[PDB]
């Protein structure tokens, strides 16, 4: 049924990164794979990500959040980095596999 | 030009076994090194002691 | 226990030509010939062909950038791309037992490129480097200017991406180029050390970018300009040409012979070229080191003919004028009937040696199998060459002295004469 | 060919060079102590409790 | 960075002061006292701690705790000699270090 | 930030040794007996144990040579702490500080001065009030009255309990009724910290946006509260069982729940 | 298949004219062919007084003979569409011609006339004296070659291999018509030469024209005697030519190699194949199989680098050479020495497998045309005293494995004193001692 979907939507809202206007992908820890993926983002997607983050850090220092009407909605969260990230990890594993003789 | 350049003569310094230009220096290499390394290993022994 | 063999050559319905040959050599050398080049670029996408050439190792729909390089190296293979203003060749070499392996890559590269934006951005600074090493030979620089003075369009475009465009070429531009030029009817899949049934099979079952003649290139319009690059070098390189013959143009061989009659490169190490009208003539004029040769290029719809010199700055004047007289003098019957005999030897020899190396052979086969899906017998070619009268040659020589000329010179041009003083 | 043999077997590999320094120190110690201890006692014959002891020992 | 000796934040330091450090090819024995002084320092500290672990700072126990050290502590007497003379070694070296400096105008 | 973290764990261990050798100096009953209980822990190590202990003591029990060497150590260690702090901060500057959102702050940084110099001086005076209030109005609120009695080698206090900051660890030591097993449990209770970096499964750095991990985090904190409390009580029912529970859940939360929940959370985000 | 193609390659035929000369040739069906004479001579055979003679001769070997002066000689060769080239190295010299098989015989006559009756025109000599002096100034700007000369200059200091092929300025300014004459007579002798040809030629027809123009037979046993040269002592050392005015720096490091006849060379070549080579135009970039190459790309360690196994009769130079900016020398040298250690210590089966394939196609590529195949023949008989088929090489290459590579490399590289040559802005290259230490553990 819609159990998994129900759960995911609950968590999304429970997590709360959307109160800062951040997309799920804006919250990823920048390990090696993520760093490489970021470098592949198109100019505009990259500049938009940057603004959202700079803006959230501002909210964080002010100890405020966005007005409830600007919170990102679970179904409008754009997974802008996931596609790239997947390719990156896919490539890395290939190299890794291939370098094992 | 570089053609007019030659390595000076180091006979006043060469170890006895590599003094002769027409003799392979590889045959005395293990002795030349074994000796120097012996001194070192010995110092390590004295030091460890 | 292998022996002789045939030079087969099918030609599928879509127009894709397939020429193979089995010489039982332990090494195979397949290639994809294509009618593409800076010739098809326009002001808007200048240099896109150059970059496309360097883009061969980028990821494709079938292989990743990493696997293309690792895969080929895995079996001691190689992958390279040579190109002229009007043709591009993608070839791979490797030991016989690996033709399958190496094939997948050659295929992917020419028909399934992904031109990922990031990969492309990263590669563009290479154009500067590539171009930098190429330009170390003065030769390359004046030949660029030469074509820019010779034509107003198509063949006028440089073979190396102009500076203002390094970093500005886009992925869409690379895709559009490959889509409008790498069409089945402008490509030829030539192979050596392989079996036709095999090579033929690979083509039809794998080559998908489809048919058409794609975007056709504009006609080459002659200009007859003059470009002078004053850069202070002690030596002055200069080339003077005239519209010569086109590929296949009957008047071709005539120039080829007039070329060898005038002087087409040295034959003896550190030796003088006596059989060289042009060299010998220039030699008599100046005392200092120099070099003169008959320049000759044949393109699809045009060609260029003339002489290329290299000389000290102060003697550039006399050296170039001396080269001119040797051309007039030749235009005025000053061509022995024996000269034409010798030249026909050097020409038959040269052509024959050209095909000794795998690279030269594959290129011979492919080039023709591309511009006419056929193959002239080394006898018919010889037959066509020697059947060139001394008249023909003297005529070619005339067409030069009478036709409009274009010149290009670089170095300390302080004493280099202008085209209108020749 | 001791220097030669020594080099190949002991001094070439950095690992073997280390084991040689350990056993060397072990053997050296045993030998050096005993020798030095002798040289000292010899230069002092009859003066150490080692020498006098027997006179009053009576356990 | 391809080699750790240069990239690592700690090794980088050992490398820039004791391995890849550029030194004049012609410095004499008068340039040895710097490192000797450094070793005296490490030495004095080491023996000093060993002594401190048996010392007692009270006018009624000071003198005797030092005696207790030299008479009862295993190698106590040795450690005390090394510390006491080490101080002299330290001054010998500092005076030569200074002399070198004055002579060669290191004070510049 | 692994190197900063690891040197951080070394700093904790060094601070602890310092406090231990420092606490012995006044030589009251608690100083003596606690020093006896602790030093005797090392005798649990098989084979070399008894040997190391007597070595550390400089005799057959905590005595004068133990005191003078402890003074020297207490005098020295604070400086090792200062030195290692420099290393701590040196590794830290390779990356600069992390921040509450766990996302890069390169797009919004500010000079330490005057922002944090002022913020830090403020923090100093805020925490200085409780310190001084305690120090000047309740000097002995946190200390055992037993330490106002000169050490007596022949009389052991009825209730030997450690300083508040070592209680939780003590509770863990007692959870395992086996001498050597308790030592290991104690060792692990602190060395577990070296393992934390390898148990991170979240795709996000902080717990700010991870509600499940947050609950898990406070359970852990409360679990430490219970251990602290249990460590101040005598070994008797119900304490003994409550103690073992808390010890057990302490290691469980860190070794199993955190990484497990971390993975579970990644899936709820569709990663 | 591959194996089959190797077995079906026409055999190389050899015969000897009892005057001491050997005639070898591989037959194919090509209307074109290359034939030439490979002489076992070079700068190594010279000495302090006649150094650069063999080079001086290489300049006249084409300016005419006795039977036919300059113009005549040239015209005749040119007019038949044949190419006349040649070269002189330290232990080998060669003069060869490219032309139509239809002239194999006239060419053989031409070759013989060159090696036997060089005119040595007194006036031409003074003319070439000035030309050779101009080539020495041109070559002096070829850092790569200035660097390899220096590598030999120090690696074999005190011996013959220490001299450059072109010779000294003094020698070139004073070599006499008599000296060159003497040189030719002393060295260009039948037993020390090889008539090699490849293409569409009859071995018997070749050998015949050979008998006709290379006829002079020997009576004594000393006339069939090929003089064994005195050994050249290798010396671990360094020569540093510093000029911070040069844009990039060149560096070459090497250890003594075995020498032609040694089977180990098959392994050293496989080894060099693992390390490979690189230059800023290799499209492969950061994905290249060569670890050193990958690092070079990632860290921008150099403009280029190459490995090499230069053989000789009794010795050789096994090492590498790189060009880098003054500020990346140290890291490059570090990674380079690092890869050499990995060779002796941790080579993999996968690594050799690849290197073996790369090596096979490398050998096959050295037989791409008549001239290169002819060069193989001249060289093989002159160095192994016999032709070595691709099938044999392949047989040997196939036997190589990781273990073997480690053993052989450990043998020639591990803890050895190397020869170092550095030119240009080399202030960053650390001292000998530090480099010497890079020779062990890793
Ligand atoms: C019974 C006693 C038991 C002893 C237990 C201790 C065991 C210690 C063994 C450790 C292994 C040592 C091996 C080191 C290997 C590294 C190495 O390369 O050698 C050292 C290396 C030599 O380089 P190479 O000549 O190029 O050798 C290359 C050969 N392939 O560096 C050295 O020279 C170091 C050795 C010299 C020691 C200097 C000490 C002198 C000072 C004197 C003061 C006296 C000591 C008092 C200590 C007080 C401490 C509180
Ligand atoms: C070890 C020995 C244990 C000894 C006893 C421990 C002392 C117990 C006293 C309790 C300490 C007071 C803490 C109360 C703070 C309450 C609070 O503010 O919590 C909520 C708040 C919300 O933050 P955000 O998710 O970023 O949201 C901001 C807007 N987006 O969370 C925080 O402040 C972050 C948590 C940091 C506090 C950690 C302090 C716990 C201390 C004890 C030791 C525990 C660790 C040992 C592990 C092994
Ligand atoms: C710059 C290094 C040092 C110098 C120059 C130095 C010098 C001295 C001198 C002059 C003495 C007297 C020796 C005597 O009895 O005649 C002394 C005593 C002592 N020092 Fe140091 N010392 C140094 C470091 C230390 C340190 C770091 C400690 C301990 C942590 C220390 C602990 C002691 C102790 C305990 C004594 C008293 C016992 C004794 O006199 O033997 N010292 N030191
Ligand atoms: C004497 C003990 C210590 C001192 C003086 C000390 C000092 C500091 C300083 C000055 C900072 C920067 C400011 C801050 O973020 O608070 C810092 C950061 C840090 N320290 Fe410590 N520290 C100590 C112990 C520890 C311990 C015990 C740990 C962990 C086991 C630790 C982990 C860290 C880490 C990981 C940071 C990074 C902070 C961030 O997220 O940006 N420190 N420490
Ligand atoms: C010298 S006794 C001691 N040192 C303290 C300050 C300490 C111990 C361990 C680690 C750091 C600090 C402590 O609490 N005690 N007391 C005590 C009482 C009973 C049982 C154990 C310790
Ligand atoms: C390990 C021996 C250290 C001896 C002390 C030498 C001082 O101090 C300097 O600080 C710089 C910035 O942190 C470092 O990069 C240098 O390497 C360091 O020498
Ligand atoms: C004043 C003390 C400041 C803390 C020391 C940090 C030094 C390491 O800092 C590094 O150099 C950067």
């Amino acid at each position: 049924g819609r159990l998994m979907d129900r759960i995911r939507k609950w968590y999304y809202n429970a997590a709360g990164f959307n109160k800062y206007g951040l997309m799920r992908d804006d919250t990823l820890y920048e390990d090696d794979d993520v760093k490489e993926a970021l470098k592949r983002l198109p100019e505009d997607l990259y500049n938009e990500r940057m603004f959202r983050i700079k803006r959230a850090l501002d909210l964080s220092l002010k100890h405020r959040i966005l007005p409830k009407e600007q919170w990102v909605k679970y179904e409008e969260d754009k997974p802008y980095l996931e596609p790239y990230l997947k390719e990156v990890i896919r490539e890395r594993l290939e190299r890794e596999a291939w370098n094992k003789k | 030009v570089h053609n007019d350049v030659t390595v000076p003569d180091f006979s006043a310094y060469r170890r006895e076994d590599v003094m002769d230009a027409t003799t392979s220096s590889q045959t005395s290499s293990e002795d030349r090194k074994g000796f120097s390394y012996l001194v070192t290993a010995t110092a390590c022994v004295a030091t460890a002691y | 226990c292998p022996g002789a063999e045939d030079l087969e050559i099918t030609k599928l319905p879509n127009g894709l030509i397939i020429a193979s040959l089995e010489n039982f050599s332990p090494a195979s050398r397949i290639g994809v010939f294509i009618k593409a080049g800076s010739r098809y670029e326009t002001t808007a996408n200048l240099g896109t062909a150059h970059l496309l050439r360097l883009a061969s190792p980028l990821t494709t729909k079938g292989a990743s950038s990493f696997r293309i390089t690792r895969g080929i190296e895995a079996v001691g293979g190689s992958l390279s791309v040579y190109s002229t203003r009007e043709k591009m060749t993608y070839c791979v070499e490797c030991l016989r037992d690996h033709v399958d392996t190496v094939m997948e890559y050659l295929l992917n590269v020419t028909t399934a490129p992904e031109f990922r934006p990031w990969e492309v951005t990263d590669l563009q600074p290479q154009l500067k480097v590539d171009k930098a090493v190429a330009f170390q030979s003065p030769q390359v620089g004046v030949l660029e200017n030469l074509h820019a003075a010779a034509y107003k369009t198509a063949l006028a475009n440089p073979l190396y991406c102009p500076d203002y465009r390094i970093g500005k070429i886009t992925s869409e531009q690379l895709h559009h180029f490959v889509q409008n030029n790498f069409t089945s009817a402008r490509m030829a899949l030539v192979g050596i050390g392989v079996k036709h049934s095999d090579l033929k099979q690979v083509a039809e079952q794998f080559l998908n970018i489809r048919s058409g003649a794609g975007t056709s290139s504009a006609k080459a319009t002659y200009w007859g300009g003059e470009i002078r690059e004053q850069n202070g070098h002690s030596l002055v390189h200069a080339a003077v040409v005239t519209e010569g013959a086109a590929v296949g143009s009957a008047e071709a061989n005539a120039f080829s012979v007039l070329q060898h009659v005038l002087g087409a490169g040295p034959l003896i190490k550190r030796g003088s070229s006596v059989t060289s009208k042009l060299y010998q003539g220039v030699a008599k004029a100046t005392t200092q080191p120099f070099d003169a040769s008959a320049f000759n290029v044949n393109y699809s719809d045009s060609g260029l003919f003339g002489f290329y010199t290299i000389s000290q700055a102060a003697h550039a004047g006399e050296v170039i004028r001396a080269a001119m007289n040797q051309l007039k003098a030749a235009a005025q019957g000053g061509v022995t009937e024996e000269d034409v005999t010798k030249a026909k030897n050097q020409l038959k020899a040269t052509y024959l040696m050209s095909v000794e190396t795998a690279q030269g052979l594959l290129n011979e086969i492919g080039s023709e199998a591309l511009l006419s899906g056929t193959h002239t017998a080394p006898s018919v070619v010889a037959q066509k060459i020697d059947s060139v009268t001394s008249a023909d040659v003297v005529n070619a020589a005339k067409k030069f002295v009478s036709g409009k000329k274009s010149m290009a010179a670089s170095g300390d041009l302080g004493s280099t004469p202008f085209l209108d003083e020749l | 060919a001791l220097l030669r043999q020594a080099y190949s077997a002991l001094f070439r590999r950095t690992s073997t060079f280390a084991l040689t320094v350990v056993l060397g120190a072990v053997l050296f110690e045993r030998a050096f102590d005993q020798g030095a201890d002798a040289i000292f006692e010899h230069l002092n014959e009859g003066k150490l409790w080692k020498h006098i002891k027997h006179k009053y020992e009576a356990s | 960075a391809p080699n750790i000796r240069k990239s690592h934040p700690l090794l980088k330091m050992i490398n820039n002061s004791l391995i890849d450090l550029p030194a004049p090819s012609n410095i004499s024995a008068w340039w040895n006292f710097g490192s000797l002084l450094a070793v005296c320092l490490m030495t004095q500290i080491l023996t000093g701690l060993l002594l401190a672990m048996h010392y007692t700072a009270d006018t009624s126990l000071a003198f005797s705790s030092v005696a207790h050290t030299c008479r009862n502590v295993q190698y106590g007497w040795l450690i005390r000699n090394l510390h006491a003379n080490g101080a002299s070694f330290f001054f010998i070296c500092i005076f030569l270090h200074i002399g070198r400096g004055l002579y060669y105008g290191s004070y510049l | 930030y692994k190197e900063t973290w690891n040197t951080g764990v070394i700093l904790l261990l060094t601070l602890m040794a310092t406090a231990f050798v420092g606490y012995v100096l006044p030589w009251g009953q608690m100083s003596f007996w606690g020093a006896t209980v602790i030093t005797n822990l090392f005798s649990a190590i098989p084979y070399i144990g008894h040997t190391l202990v007597e070595w550390a003591w400089g005799g057959f029990s905590v005595d004068n040579p133990t005191l003078t060497r402890f003074f020297a150590l207490h005098f020295l260690l604070p400086f090792a702490i200062a030195g290692i702090t420099i290393i701590h901060l040196t590794f830290l500057h390779e990356s600069g500080s992390n921040n509450p959102l766990g996302i890069s702050s390169d797009s919004d940084k500010i000079p330490f001065h005057p922002y944090y110099s002022f913020k830090d001086i403020l923090g100093l005076t805020l925490m200085l009030t409780p310190f001084l209030t305690l120090a000047l109005f309740s000097p002995n609120l946190l200390g055992d009255p037993e330490n106002f009695t000169p050490a007596n080698p022949l009389v052991t206090p009825p209730h030997i309990k450690p300083e508040w900051y070592f209680l939780f660890a003590y509770a863990i030591l007692r959870s395992i009724p086996n001498k050597l097993g308790g030592v290991l449990a104690l060792a692990a209770s602190v060395l577990i910290l070296f393992l934390i970096p390898f148990l991170h499964k979240s795709k996000q750095r902080t717990m700010t946006f991870r509600p499940l991990s947050q609950t898990l985090f406070w359970l852990l904190v409360a679990n430490l509260l219970i251990l602290t409390w249990i460590g101040s009580q005598p070994v008797e029912h119900p304490f003994i069982i409550i103690g073992q529970m808390a010890s057990l859940s302490y290691f469980t939360i860190l070794l199993i729940l955190f990484p497990t929940i971390g993975t579970l959370e990644n899936k709820m985000l569709n990663y | 298949t591959y194996a089959q193609t190797l077995q079906n390659i026409p055999e190389t035929n050899v015969t000897t004219l009892d005057n001491g000369l050997r005639v070898a040739s591989e037959e194919s069906s090509q209307p074109t062919c290359t034939v030439g004479v490979w002489i076992g001579a070079g700068s190594r055979y010279e000495n302090e007084k006649n150094n650069g003679a063999g080079y001086f001769v290489e300049h006249l070997a084409f300016k005419g003979t006795k039977k036919r002066p300059c113009a005549a000689f040239e015209k005749e060769v040119e007019s038949m569409g044949a190419h006349f080239n040649g070269y002189t190295s330290r232990e080998q010299t060669a003069f060869y011609i490219k032309a139509l098989s239809k002239d194999m015989p006239k060419v053989v006559e031409l070759l013989a006339d060159v090696v036997q009756n060089c005119a040595l025109e007194e006036s031409q000599i003074e003319k070439e004296r000035g030309v050779i002096l101009q080539e020495l100034k041109e070559m002096d700007n070829d850092m790569t070659n200035v660097t390899f000369d220096y590598l030999h200059a120090t690696a074999f200091q005190g011996t013959a291999l220490a001299r450059t092929v072109e010779g000294t300025t003094e020698n070139i300014k004073h070599l006499t018509r008599a000296d060159l004459a003497s040189y030719i007579d002393t060295h260009f002798k039948a037993p020390r030469m090889v008539l090699a040809a490849a293409g569409g030629i009859s071995h018997k027809e070749l050998v015949d024209a050979a008998r006709q123009h290379f006829s002079g037979v020997s009576f004594t046993y000393k006339e069939d005697a090929v003089p064994i040269l005195p050994r050249c002592r290798f010396t671990g050392s360094e020569i540093r030519a510093r000029d911070d005015a040069l844009p990039v720096a060149h560096v070459a490091l090497a250890v003594e190699g075995p020498g032609w006849a040694d089977p180990d060379n098959v392994v050293l070549h496989v080894a060099n194949a693992i390390i490979g080579r690189y230059d800023r135009t290799f499209g492969g970039g950061k994905h290249l199989s060569s670890r050193l190459a990958a690092l070079a790309v990632e860290h921008k360690l150099c403009h280029s680098f190459q490995t090499f196994n230069t053989s000789y009769s009794d010795t050789g130079l096994f090492g590498f050479h790189f060009v880098a900016d003054p500020l990346s020398i140290d890291d490059m040298m570090f990674c380079a020495q690092g890869e050499w250690m990995r060779l002796c210590t941790s080579t993999t089966e996968s690594e050799v497998k690849r290197a073996k394939n790369h090596l096979r196609s490398a050998m096959v590529a050295q037989l791409d045309g008549t001239t290169p195949v002819c060069e193989t023949i001249g060289s093989h008989l002159l160095n192994y005293g016999r032709r070595i088929s691709l099938e044999e090489w392949d047989s040997r290459i196939s036997a190589v494995d990781a273990r073997m590579v480690r053993d052989v490399c450990s043998k020639y590289i591990y803890d050895k004193c190397p020869a170092l040559a550095a030119v240009g802005p080399i202030e960053q290259l650390l001292d000998y001692n530090r480099i010497r230490s890079g020779m062990y553990w890793i």
